[PDB]
């Protein structure tokens, strides 16, 4: 049993009011059953693309979530993960 | 120098629930997916069939379809043979394929993990448990090594088919595999874990292929405090990476991030703080 690491990053340099993509890469977890949500000001973003699940040389799973977004000055973004290795959901905020 | 790997992920939650999903990678590009939901393997590239004819592909796919159904029932029957030592939920992973060297040389591999831990491989002409594998596997592995038809098939796949197929992929997928995408870089800061410090961050994104150089600089002096992070995939088959430098307050001035990449052809990106 293994705890997911979560990293959040934009595809392009963030300019306010310019379209961009926000990525949430979740790694190092086991077992493969996992829920990933991306959040805008604490609400779930509905249209989120997921890559196929895969795994590394060390057998730990990984998967990429991404979504279209255009940043602003006041909007805050996060990626929240529910997994059986954690009694609580882990949330990682986008750095900016 | 490419590694072709077919990855299978099988989950068994109880006697009535299981799914098996696969993905195939040639280096860092995905060539196939095979969801539990589809009868057929799906291509994720225009060149995913390699140089094989539709006849050869159908025959290969057909064998995997047989295999997936047989795998699923074999494992669930093996649960009841060794219960209640190890009960549900059960996770199995297979990683199989070949490493392609220059001069038309290759090494093939077939590795299996149980509950996230390497336990079995195919080697030469037989399946074998690895040292430290649980001893209840020794009998099931003998049962399987008695199936000489499976053994000959797996031997064909590893010795002939795998390097054959991959030679074709490399030819047919040349322009994607040899693609060059240019990095775009930008600078920012985030809080440091130490007091009176700021963490300078140099972000580099959209580059392909993977190899890249990124350093914080003060003139020609490389800043040995540069902490390079992991390669993180973008969703468009390019790479993302960031390098950080924790610096005292006031000492930021004069710093620069410098990026080298094969797609820039000597023309390094240099950003200044
Ligand atoms: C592209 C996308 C690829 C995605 C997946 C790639 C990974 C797999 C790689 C190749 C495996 C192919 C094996 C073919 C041979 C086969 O299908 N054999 C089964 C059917 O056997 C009958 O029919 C055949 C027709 O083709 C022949 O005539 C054969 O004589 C006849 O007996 C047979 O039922 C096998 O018991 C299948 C399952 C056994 C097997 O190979 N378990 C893989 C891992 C074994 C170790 C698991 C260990 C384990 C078990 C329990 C708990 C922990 C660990
Ligand atoms: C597939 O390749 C392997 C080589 O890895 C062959 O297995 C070897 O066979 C030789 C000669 O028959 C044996 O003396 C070796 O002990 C085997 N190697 C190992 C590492 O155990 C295998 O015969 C080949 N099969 C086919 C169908 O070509
Ligand atoms: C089997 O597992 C699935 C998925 O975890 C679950 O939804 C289902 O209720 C289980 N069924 C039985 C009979 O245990
Ligand atoms: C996976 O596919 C098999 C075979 O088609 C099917 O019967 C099984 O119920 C599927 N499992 C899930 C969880 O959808």
């Amino acid at each position: 049993q293994k705890t997911p690491q979560i990293q959040v990053y934009s595809r392009h340099p963030p300019e306010n009011g310019k379209p961009n993509i926000l990525n949430c890469y979740v790694t190092q977890f086991h077992p493969p059953h996992i829920e990933i949500q991306m959040l805008k000001n604490g609400k779930k973003i509905p249209k989120v693309e997921m890559s196929d699940m895969s795994f590394s040389k060390d057998w730990s799973f990984y998967i990429l979530a991404h979504t279209e977004f255009t940043p602003t000055e006041t909007d805050t973004y996060a990626c929240r993960v529910k997994h059986a290795s954690m009694a609580e959901p882990k949330t990682v905020y986008w750095d900016r | 120098n490419y590694t072709f790997r077919c990855l299978q992920m099988s989950s068994f939650a109880n006697r009535s629930w299981s799914r098996t999903d696969s993905v195939v990678w040639l280096g860092d590009l995905q060539t196939h997916r095979w969801s539990n939901d589809s009868a057929t393997i799906s291509f994720t590239k225009p060149w995913s069939q390699g140089k094989l004819s539709n006849q050869q592909w159908e025959k290969l796919q057909h064998m995997f379809q047989v295999y997936r159904v047989s795998f699923t029932r074999d494992i669930q029957e093996l649960v009841k043979m060794m219960s209640p030592k190890e009960d549900y939920p059960i996770e199995i992973q297979l990683s199989a394929g070949c490493e392609m060297y220059p001069g038309n040389a290759s090494e093939s591999f077939l590795h299996v993990a149980f509950q996230g831990k390497y336990v079995v491989r195919f080697w030469g002409t037989s399946w074998q448990t690895v040292p430290g594998a649980p001893s209840w596997l020794d009998l099931p592995i003998k049962v399987l090594n008695a199936d000489q038809g499976t053994s000959a098939t797996v031997q064909m796949l590893l010795n002939d088919t795998c390097p054959l197929f991959v030679r074709g992929l490399l030819e047919a997928g040349k322009s994607d595999l040899e693609k060059q995408e240019k990095p775009v870089a930008w600078l920012s800061s985030v809080p440091s874990s130490a007091h009176g410090h700021r963490q300078l961050v140099c972000h580099v994104s959209g580059f392909y292929p993977k190899p890249v150089w990124v350093m914080w600089m003060r003139g020609d002096q490389e800043q040995q405090g540069t902490h390079r992070g992991d390669f993180l995939p973008n969703a468009d088959e390019t790479w993302y990476l960031q390098a950080t430098l924790d610096v005292e307050a006031g000492e930021e001035a004069g710093l620069a991030c410098r990026v080298k990449h094969s797609s820039l052809g000597g023309q390094d990106i240099i950003l200044y703080w």
